[PDB]
């Protein structure tokens, strides 16, 4: 309920922050060139309205959800005459930044859970890029029902078939030919060396 | 701070029965003396409800107590105190506490669990749809500890000719994380500890338990 | 009605004899020699249908499954006779894909479910195995013989009777997999090459060899999650090749 006002007051922001429109413009060339994400600077979220800003500091997880529906709804709002075969609205990706200072690696501890971090470090090991589900179907064993467009939750979190059949107990398994996936990335960061205690081995993440 | 400092002389010269039960029952005791330090510190400072909801209280001083290779059976469930070198470290990790758990079905959040260190919370079921399925972590409200270990074996100075240095593992939560580099001298004031899950070795051989030490303050 | 429409107009584009066509020859070279696989340039297909072309690179596995019917319909009005021998047969592709050449480095999801060309170098190979297609299976107590089609492994008789199986009769197809790595002449220095799992079957199979720079065209799908009642929602993915081509 309050969730759909918050996503409007960022729908407002997004569409009325100039004295030109920067983030409208920047919406509509990155949708046009086919860059479907956009960079976002807190201060100006700050300076349009001091309450999502802070809002966004302690509950990143529903926050960054909402903008990104805003964010689309705006994009969808601003290119009315898309071109012809072109009438699927497209998903779109919220990056931040901020010109805050960083917070050393060795002061993460038990307070900052599920919060907003800024660390600084050095890159030591990347995976390969692979593909994770977004969106998936299953079909069952005896009577070949079909559940479709069930939504999976980001970050490195799995899901639970259902195990009732609405027939034998565990009967669905996943379609592959039927789903969409994206782009992940693993990397490893060690701590600067230029701020390792002396005498004391340094840690990674 | 949330860490408090008690000396187990003056305790001892104030009332003896506290001093006397202490050693045969550091658990219960520490939790009593903790809830006491709590309720005169909010007695005193009222805002503190919203910065720190608990205190830990320390034990400074003790009689010596034997070295790390007098430790053995009659030392079970005890309070301890041992020197020792630092050796390796672990680094900090975070412990659940007061776990709330999400359903898979509905949308309800059970209850807080207490998370014990001996053996890992299992909910029941849910209250509202009475299911007993598999259960998620919920993170945003969930509340987190310190954790971190630490191998300590004797100094090499004091060990005596034929023999070689014992060592044995020793676990710090809260405030106690990170005060302590690897290579350093230190000393502890402990509980010998065995009851927790997996500590008897059950698969193959000889009945046999694993101990270790749960420390509660550190001298340099 | 899509399938049949595409079916319609793949049917529609190798009837080109009266339209100075060469796909007729092909085809006749193809029965002459024994062959059963086609090689079809993109580029004219494109420039008879750039509709069908689109849809095919958009979306491979029904487009490729209507073009084989289609070729199946062809090869069977030519001379029945000759079709007799295979169930289905295969296709090929080439020519100028554009934005699909893609490299090992720059392989992506937004590929899946299309037709990607790749150029690499064979590093890992795998050994020659057969794959069932059907069985036969007979049964000496009552003299009965039994069918099964695979797109689990009978052994008893309704009346518990032993079956004795008849490798003769079964039909096995050869499959092998094989590994590309990107080329070090292109890659980035300094950085670690990435490589990509492809799978060979039919004739395709003894075409490759470690140590070797080939081309390969084919379609990127993902293999789905194995049985569990949990998973991790990551899929691996593996290229199954319709050609290749040594450069
Ligand atoms: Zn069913
Ligand atoms: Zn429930």
């Amino acid at each position: 309920a309050r969730k759909s006002q918050l996503q409007r007051r960022f729908k407002e922001f997004l569409r009325q922050y100039r004295f030109t429109f920067k983030y409208r413009d920047e919406l509509k060339r990155h949708y046009n060139l086919g860059e479907y994400w956009i960079e976002v600077e807190m201060e100006d979220l700050a300076s349009f309205d001091e309450d999502l800003a802070d809002y966004l500091y302690k509950q990143p997880a529903e926050h960054l959800q909402l903008l990104e529906e805003a964010a689309k709804e705006v994009a969808d709002e601003v290119t009315r005459p898309r071109p012809s075969g072109e009438e699927v609205l497209q998903d779109i990706q919220v990056m931040l930044k901020s010109d805050a200072s960083p917070s050393s690696i060795r002061s993460l501890k038990s307070d900052m859970m599920s919060h907003l971090v800024k660390i600084p470090g050095i890159i030591i090991a990347a995976s390969a890029v692979r593909a994770k589900a977004t969106r998936i179907s299953i079909q069952c064993r005896s009577c070949r029902n079909t559940l479709t467009n069930i939504a999976m939750r980001p970050g490195l979190e799995g899901y639970a078939l259902p195990r009732k059949c609405n027939c034998p107990l565990d009967p669905y398994f996943i379609m592959p030919d039927k789903c969409k996936c994206v782009d992940f990335q693993t990397l490893k960061l060690q701590e600067l060396p230029d701020a390792v205690p002396h005498g004391e081995m340094p840690r990674h993440m | 701070r949330e860490s408090l400092v008690v000396n187990y002389e003056d305790l001892a010269a104030r009332e003896h029965v506290l001093a006397y039960f202490l050693p045969e029952a550091p658990a219960e005791l520490l939790q009593i003396f903790d809830e006491a330090a709590l309720e005169v510190v909010l007695a005193m400072y009222p805002k503190y409800d919203r910065i720190t909801n608990h205190i830990h209280v320390r034990i400074s001083h003790l009689p010596l107590v034997e070295e790390l290779r007098s430790l053995r059976q009659l030392h079970l469930n005890q309070l301890i105190r041992t020197s020792g070198v630092v050796t390796s470290c672990t680094g900090v990790l975070p412990q659940l506490s007061m776990v709330k758990y999400n359903c898979n079905k509905c949308n309800f959040v059970l209850g807080p669990f207490c998370q014990s260190q001996n053996q890992e919370v299992k909910p029941g079921s849910c209250p509202e749809c009475q299911s007993a399925g598999p259960f998620e972590v919920n993170m945003e409200e969930t509340i987190y500890q310190n954790y971190q270990r630490i191998r300590i074996q004797e100094s090499p100075g004091k060990v005596a000719a034929g023999r070689l240095p014992r060592s044995k593992d020793a676990i710090l939560l809260a405030d106690l994380v990170d005060s302590c580099k690897p290579g350093d001298e230190i000393e502890l004031t402990g509980i010998y500890h065995n009851n927790y899950d997996g500590s008897l070795n059950t698969a193959n051989g000889f009945p046999v338990f694993a101990t270790v030490i749960l420390a509660n303050h550190v001298a340099k | 009605v899509e399938l049949r429409e595409a079916q319609r107009d793949y049917l529609d584009f190798l009837d080109d004899e009266e339209d100075q066509g060469i796909y007729q020859s092909k085809v006749r070279e193809l029965i002459s020699d024994n062959q059963y696989r086609l090689i079809v340039n993109v580029n004219d297909l494109r420039r008879k249908n750039e509709k069908r072309a689109n849809r095919l690179l958009n979306n491979a596995f029904e487009e490729l499954v209507a073009f084989q019917r289609a070729l199946k319909d062809f090869v069977a009005s030519i001379d029945a006779t000759y079709a007799k021998q295979y169930e289905e047969f295969y296709v090929g592709l080439e020519g100028s894909f554009g934005s699909k050449h893609v490299s090992p480095r720059t392989l992506t999801s937004c590929f899946l479910s299309c037709v990607v060309c790749v150029e690499g170098i064979v590093t890992k190979c795998s050994l020659v195995r057969p794959k069932v297609v059907r069985s036969v299976h007979y049964c000496p107590a009552t003299k009965k013989t039994i069918e099964r089609r695979y797109s689990v492994y009978p052994t008893k008789d309704e009346e518990n009777n032993p079956l004795e199986t008849e490798y003769g009769l079964s039909v096995y197809k050869d499959h092998q997999t094989i590994t590309i790595q990107e080329m070090p002449e292109k890659a980035p220095a300094g950085q670690l090459p990435r490589s990509v799992d492809v799978i060979l079957d039919d004739d395709l199979v003894d075409k490759a060899k470690p140590g070797d720079r080939v081309q390969v065209v084919g379609t990127y799908r993902c293999l789905p999650g194995k049985k569990g009642g949990y998973t991790s929602g990551t899929f691996r993915t593996v290229l199954i090749a319709c050609n290749v081509k040594q450069m």
